[PDB]
């Protein structure tokens, strides 16, 4: 299924992993007051428990913009 | 000797740092308005620039170490937005007030009657607060309004980010122009007063006046140019850049804070004899 891999300044990415890693977790890691480091990428596990980066699931074709 | 001896140094280097702040900005200030001797627009915008440092300096760094010293916001929020925006607003306070003495000094220098009696003192008053307003009423109401024009705080009660600064096309736009457009105006300005000095050429005190403002110019650039550095390398890829370098990075964006007070007594001979007299 396509999620959007990343955000840059241009415009969105959409991609369309294969079989593997059948999980878009979407992960917002806070480290300056003035920086919140972005992922959005694929994986096989949805849990996911959090070091304080928020993080949620999806499995959709328009999910992560 | 593991992590708490670290955390310890951190925190007593950064509360050192803090107080030192605070107490050159309140002397220099205080020698300003005790000595009485100057009465000149300069010194005005070196007073409001010393003001806005000891704020940074104090409340900036305060918050942000007990911000860095866990890893989230312990306070129950609402403090975090007004903290935010205060040191935001005032960082590119600081940056209008060096924008604006870099005008004032060129417009003295290429000009002998660019009505040099009227600025006097009210007009370096009236300079100093309209730079102050604009940057408030440009960034301060932004800052509180856009989180409910979205519609709700995505900020979590723990977390103490900007909201705008998600999006990246927002972040490259912010630092480029509110760091590199001062930046190159600041370098067409000097070039421009150093070759009108030249070809003109009290001296001594003159110099004196054009070292300071160099200094404090050049404090500024070498203190806020990493974090712009890096900043611009996030544009380059994903991720291109570590989180305790980013720490550290943001930390000296603060060294100019530090700097300026103690550059004042450095450069200016003044300031050096009357810190003698005012430490005791």
């Amino acid at each position: 299924l396509t999620c959007v891999t990343k955000n840059t300044i241009f415009g969105i990415t959409t991609e369309n992993c294969p079989a593997g890693q059948n999980l878009c977790f979407k992960r917002w890691h806070y480290v300056i007051p003035r920086y919140t480091e972005i992922t959005r990428g694929c994986a096989a596990t949805c849990p996911i428990p959090e070091n304080y980066d928020s993080i949620h699931c999806c499995k959709t074709d328009k999910c992560n913009e | 000797r593991y992590e708490t001896v670290e955390m310890v140094f951190i925190a007593t280097v950064t509360g050192s740092l803090s107080l030192v702040t605070v107490v050159g900005n309140i002397l220099v200030m205080l020698s300003i308005k005790v000595n009485r001797q100057l009465q000149t627009v300069n010194n005005y915008f070196l007073f409001s620039l010393a003001c806005a440092d000891l704020i940074i300096g104090a409340f900036s760094m305060n918050l942000y170490t007990v911000y860095i010293i866990k890893g989230y916001w312990p306070l129950g929020a609402v403090v975090c937005d007004l903290w935010l925006a205060l040191d935001y607003v005032v960082s590119n306070a600081s940056v209008m007030n060096l924008l604006i003495i870099s005008f004032d000094r060129y417009f003295c220098v290429t000009k002998p009657l660019t009505y040099p009696a009227r600025r006097t003192t009210k007009m370096a008053g009236l300079m100093i607060a309209a730079a102050w307003v604009l940057s408030f009423v440009l960034w301060a109401p932004a800052i509180l309004f856009w989180q409910f024009v979205v519609g709700k705080r995505t900020v979590p009660d723990n977390q103490c980010f900007i909201q705008f600064l998600s999006n990246p096309a927002v972040t490259f736009g912010t630092a480029i122009a509110a760091f590199y457009l001062p930046v190159v105006i600041m370098t067409v300005l000097y070039i421009h007063i150093s070759l009108a000095s030249r070809s003109r050429v009290m001296a001594a005190r003159e110099r004196k006046v054009t070292r300071t403002i160099f200094a404090i110019l050049l404090a500024f650039i070498l203190t806020w140019t990493p974090y712009n550095v890096m900043v611009l390398v996030n544009t380059f890829c994903q991720s291109c850049i570590p989180d305790t370098v980013w720490s550290i990075g943001y930390w000296l964006c603060y060294v100019n804070s530090t700097i300026n007070p103690a550059c004042y007594a450095l450069c200016n001979a003044t300031f050096k004899k009357t810190f003698r007299h005012l430490l005791l």
